[PDB]
């Protein structure tokens, strides 16, 4: 089933730290595929800004690599994002997705959590 | 001149307990060296690059940081941690040093 | 037709030395090695070494690396050996060989020249 | 870094009739005769929902009627016909080349 | 039952013959999963000593070159019997780096059922063509080729480096596909970023006589990828003594200065109880460099005078160039000797004059080439092709990466091909 | 292993060239790294002079660009600070140092450093 | 050294048998061991290449097996052509060794 279910803080101060949060229930993490962070701005203008794939590899969108991590937990079976020095623009719809059999496509995507920088 | 500052001028530490010294950049820095002096002894290497512990160097020291903001820590400390530790910039000329020591105590 | 034709029969006084020539023709002779084996009448065969035409390298038995040199030129495509300093317990027939299958079967044997060191 | 745009912004359609968008990449997305090219459907209110992939199959559970074609620079989806549940929006997205960009959006 | 290239020559053909005679075997490490695709397989490594191997790779979403990352597998296994006599690469241990965007230009070495993998660490792109800014930093991984199944850090190790020896020169990166070991020391392939102000050449040094459209100049600016570049790549080996303490000192050990060319993807090979080395073509002078090595420390390598075998360059350098002009272009096409009686050797090289296609598996001498057999189709566009030969039940096999990009595929990935040295030469 | 050893005029007269070898055993110079002076003052504050680069290009201080000279010699093995104007703000202790500049692996050894009094 | 020990040292066949002649390795030869047939005031000449394989303008009854130590070559329908000295030769050890003889 694979309930992709995002969560953290909706209302982050500017210039700090976007830390978001991704659980994956009815499947396992670390087996396959790759985990995707998306968001789409207030325009409903979509962007992808990375993935973490099973094995603990990271690939990140070039003009957010400064700041962007994503990390996982095996245990908990969990993905975390993390972004340093949020500002104004990045008040975004946040959803975790799973990529697909070839992984450049998003098939389930999570409920996607409201990101409000004010 | 990049000026490199570190935050806690005489940072003080009691044994066996968690401490991170900081060294902030008036720039950005790729790398930043930490150099560990004791008094009657030139300054030796203690953590090059920015996390990358030099040779000799225990495990319990630890680097992190990026941009300007870098972070020394040290797990738990020892009795024989009781030194001066310096941030070195060397991504544009000239090289610059800050200052901070340490306490038994 | 690969034919190997050896020196004729000599006939050497002991304490001498003596050299023994073996003619390739038939083939591309810098593309196989070829060999030098010793038969003593009555008695089974032994290899004494082979010689590499395409760059002159040689492997020589250790009973027979201070006994025999082994030579060669692509000028007439011949290989030469030569013994120095034999004892009368040389009196045998040698062997010109061509390696094939790699380098270390003989297919194709010389006539056989016989040597006899006795005064 | 492809730029997306995806025409036309605004589109409305009667019921029973072929919705036509047309998507445009600034740069090739067939590479070894694969067309990264993706449609994605996202109802108000709801995560997108993934249509088409690689620009011309359907996804598991979706009805055939949406079909997606074109190749290289031009992409399209047709819809034949419409009815009351494709009041959401759509997205063409491109996997070639770093990074994923997304299009913009259709109101329909 | 593969064991190391040694002994004699027994039971083969070495002769030139112009009948087909020689019967590649399409093998794979892994059975291609089904209903998959759109990915393409970039810097391949493949690495053979002792009956096990390593692979590496950077597996991408979309474009071959500038599309999305999706991982990058460094992996070491053994290299066992198939079923049908036909050796066929079995992954073993698997790593995966957390950032396979700044892993460049791996190195794997072989030594004491260990696997020492040398890659560049980069966070400004290939530590190559934007030298200036690299920072110089390097990873060493450990993987064992026999992985127990609780053994924590011995399974991979992440093996870290603090001393770094290399004299002159202003970086050092490893740049090639395998090394060697002697006793607990790894010799890994590797190049020397040298700025270009204190490169040391004798213009005059150079053979410009037989070519009349050559500058004796050329031969310097030819050492770089750019005439005005700021780094010229010497070649060379990056030395790992496993007792040398806690701590080891990686040495860079520079190239002879005789027959000089750019640094280029090279690799050194324990063949027949010796190393040979081979560089790439990088440059000017499109024969094979491959040879003896005379000495390990400090590298003195005896290259072959090898006139048949060449490399497909691009325009201004083409196959069976021999003057010195300005250009960085050319392919990896190693050459793995089987026979250091008349020097034999067999590789996989690419047939075409200007373009990097039609990929042959040639087995030839110095100075003729013996016998080849074509892999794919004429057309078939080839890149980068490695081949280690060994001894598997007393046959001598060479298991060859060749990156076929034939048409018709949804997936790019390199083929792996076991070839058989034939028994009969008929 | 090396070592570096300076040697040079514990005192020295206000507005008077300063002069400091450092010897350096078990390496060579024109062979290796870059061959810093680094001054350290009264205060733990570390200010760095300058370098010699293994083939001979000379970097200063551009606080000190007009008084600084750091030259060598090959045979000797061993490589000279000079400074032209000396005030008594130069009382520090001095230290040669070996490292691969903006290099990921400096490899910093560092002379234990002499004493340099500016004083009358 | 390999010492190639060929048994037994003589024979006497009657025309039409089939013979096996027996070659001993000290050591262990893998499969390199080849057969050579030598008549009276004659060159030898190759009968079996490797152990197992035959070379043309021989019949086939001449035919080799074995690995490892010991090797046989057997000889079948035998006719009068067939009389004289047989030698085992290793090729894998550097110093090539014949046999001592059959007959
Ligand atoms: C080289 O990498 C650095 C890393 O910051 C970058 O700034 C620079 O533009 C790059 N140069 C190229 C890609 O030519
Ligand atoms: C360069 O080579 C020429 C060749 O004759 C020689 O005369 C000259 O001295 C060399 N230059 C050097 C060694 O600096
Ligand atoms: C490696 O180090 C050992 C001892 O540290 C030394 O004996 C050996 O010669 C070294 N290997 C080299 C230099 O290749
Ligand atoms: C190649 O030729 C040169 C002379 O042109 C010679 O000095 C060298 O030894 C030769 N190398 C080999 C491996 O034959
Ligand atoms: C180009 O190809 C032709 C045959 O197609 C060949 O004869 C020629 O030698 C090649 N050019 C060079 C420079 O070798």
């Amino acid at each position: 089933q694979m309930q992709l279910q995002e969560s953290g803080p909706g209302l982050v101060k500017p210039s700090q730290s976007l830390s978001l949060t991704c659980t994956v229930t009815g499947y396992s993490i670390t087996s396959d595929y790759a985990w995707n962070w998306i968001r789409q701005f207030p325009r409903n203008k979509l962007e992808w800004m990375g993935f973490i794939t099973y094995s603990g590899s990271t690939s990140y969108n070039p003009s957010l690599k400064s700041r962007i991590s994503l990390t996982r937990d095996t245990s908990k079976n969990q993905f975390f994002l993390q972004l340093s020095s949020v500002t104004t623009e990045d008040t975004a719809t946040y959803y975790c997705a799973r990529s697909g059999a070839n992984w450049d496509w998003f098939a389930y995507w999570g409920q996607g959590t409201l990101v409000t920088v004010s | 001149e990049i000026v490199l500052t570190q935050s806690p001028p005489i940072m003080s530490a009691s044994p066996g307990e968690k401490v991170t010294i900081t060294c902030s950049a008036s720039s950005s820095v790729t790398f930043m060296h930490w150099f560990q002096q004791k008094p009657g002894t030139s300054p030796k290497l203690w953590i090059f690059s920015t996390s990358n512990l030099a040779s000799g160097v225990p495990a319990r020291f630890s680097g992190s940081g990026s941009g300007t903001s870098y972070s020394l820590t040290i797990s738990r400390m020892e009795a024989e941690d009781a030194a001066t530790y310096y941030c070195q910039q060397r991504s544009s000329y000239p090289f610059t040093f800050g200052s901070g020591t340490k306490l038994e105590i | 037709e690969v034919k190997l034709e050896e020196s004729g029969p000599e006939l050497v006084k002991p304490g001498a030395s003596v050299k023994m020539s073996c003619k390739a023709s038939g083939y591309t002779f810098t593309n196989y090695v070829m060999h030098w084996v010793k038969q003593k009448p009555g008695q089974g065969l032994e290899w004494i070494g082979y010689v590499n035409p395409y760059n002159d390298g040689t492997q020589y038995n250790e009973k027979f690396r201070d006994k025999a040199t082994l030579t060669s030129d692509k000028s007439s495509s011949t290989v030469y050996m030569e013994l120095n300093s034999l004892t009368s317990e040389d009196s045998a027939v040698y062997y010109c060989t061509r390696g094939d299958y790699p380098y270390w079967v003989f297919e194709v044997w010389g006539a056989g020249t016989t040597v006899t060191v006795s005064s | 870094d492809i730029q997306m745009t995806q025409s036309p912004a605004s589109l409305a359609v009667s019921l029973g009739q072929r919705a036509t968008i047309s998507c445009r990449a600034s740069e090739s997305v067939d590479n070894y005769g694969n067309s990264f090219m993706h449609w994605y459907q996202q109802k108000p209110g709801q995560p997108p929902k993934l249509l088409i992939y690689r620009a011309s199959k359907l996804e598991s559970g979706i009805p055939a009627r949406f079909s997606g074609s074109g190749s290289r620079t031009d992409f399209t989806l047709t819809i034949n016909p419409v009815e009351a549940d494709d009041v959401a929006t759509y997205h063409c997205q491109q996997s070639n080349e770093d990074p994923w960009t997304f299009g913009g959006g259709t109101k329909l | 039952g593969v064991s190391n290239l040694v002994g004699l020559p027994n039971n083969i053909c070495l002769q030139k013959t112009s009948n087909q005679i020689l019967k590649p075997k399409l093998i794979s490490y892994t059975l291609p999963v089904v209903g998959q695709s759109g990915t393409c397989i970039t810097d391949p490594l493949l690495a053979m000593d002792e009956g096990y191997f390593a692979y590496s790779h950077l597996e991408r979403i979309g474009s071959c070159s500038r599309g999305v990352s999706k991982q990058r597998i460094i992996g070491v296994g053994e290299v066992l019997d198939r079923g049908d006599e036909v050796p066929s690469l079995f992954m073993t241990n698997v790593w995966t780096p957390p950032n396979p965007n700044t892993v460049y230009h791996c190195s794997a070495v072989y030594n004491n059922e260990f696997y020492y993998v040398l890659c560049a660490v980069s966070t400004v792109g290939d530590p190559i063509l934007n030298s200036t800014y690299w920072s110089g930093s390097l990873m060493m991984t450990r993987l064992a080729v026999k992985p127990k199944s609780n053994g924590g850090g011995y399974n991979q190790h992440q093996l870290a480096l603090r001393s770094i020896e290399k004299g002159r020169y202003d970086k050092v990166m490893p740049y090639g596909p395998s090394g060697i070991k002697q006793g607990d020391t790894l010799y890994f392939p590797a190049v020397g970023f040298l700025v270009r102000t204190e490169f040391k050449y004798n213009d005059s040094n150079c053979p410009i006589t037989k070519c009349q459209y050559s500058k004796p100049e050329n031969c310097r600016l030819s050492m770089g990828i750019r005439p005005n570049s700021h780094y010229i790549l010497r070649s060379g080996l990056l030395k790992y003594n496993l007792s040398d303490g806690e701590n080891p000192k990686v040495v860079f050990i520079e190239i002879s200065d005789q027959r000089l060319s750019i640094g280029s993807p090279s690799k050194i090979y324990d063949s027949l109880g010796q190393p040979v080395f081979y560089q790439a073509s990088f440059s000017w002078d499109t024969m094979i460099k491959f040879g003896d090595v005379l000495t390990v420390n400090p590298l003195v390598v005896n290259w072959r005078n090898n006139t048949v075998i060449s490399r497909p360059g691009q325009s201004q350098c083409p196959r069976f160039n021999t003057c010195p002009e300005i250009c960085w272009e050319g392919v990896y096409n190693d050459a793995f000797l089987i026979d250091r009686i008349n020097w034999i050797s067999a590789g996989v090289f690419l047939d075409s004059n200007q373009t990097a296609e039609n990929p042959v598996f040639t087995v030839f001498k110095d100075n003729e080439i013996l016998y080849r057999a074509q892999l794919a189709s004429e057309d078939t566009n080839a890149q980068k092709t490695i081949t280690n030969c060994f001894l598997l039940k007393n046959k001598i096999w060479c298991i060859s990466l060749v990156e076929i990009y034939d048409t018709g595929d949804n997936v790019i990935r390199p083929k792996l091909f076991a070839v058989k040295i034939p028994e009969q030469c008929t | 292993q090396m070592q570096l050893q300076e040697s040079g005029p514990g005192l020295v007269k206000p507005s008077q060239s300063l002069s400091l070898t450092c010897s350096v055993t078990g390496y060579s110079i024109t062979s290796g790294y870059y061959w810093n002076w680094i001054r350290q003052f009264s205060g733990n504050k570390l200010e760095w002079m300058g370098y010699i680069n293994h083939d001979g290009s000379k970097n200063y201080n551009p606080s000190l660009k007009n008084r600084i000279s750091i030259t060598r010699d090959t045979s000797k093995n061993q490589f000279f600070l000079k400074l032209n104007s000396v005030t008594t703000e130069d009382t520090a202790t001095y230290y040669c140092a070996r490292d691969y500049g903006s290099y990921y692996y400096p490899m910093d050894y560092w002379g234990q450093g002499t004493s340099v009094t500016v004083s009358s | 050294e390999i010492q190639m020990t060929q048994s037994p040292a003589t024979l006497s066949v009657t025309p039409g048998d089939s013979v096996s002649l027996s070659c001993r390795a000290s050591q262990s030869i893998s499969n390199n061991l080849h057969w050579y047939q030598q008549k009276s005031h004659e060159s030898p000449r190759l009968l079996i290449k490797y152990a197992s394989q035959s070379i043309s303008g021989i019949p086939s009854r001449f035919s080799g097996s074995g690995s490892g130590t010991d090797f046989t070559l057997s000889i079948n329908n035998l006719e009068t052509e067939d009389f004289g000295m047989y030698f085992c030769q290793h090729s894998d050890s550097w110093p090539f060794t014949f046999g001592s003889g059959t007959k």
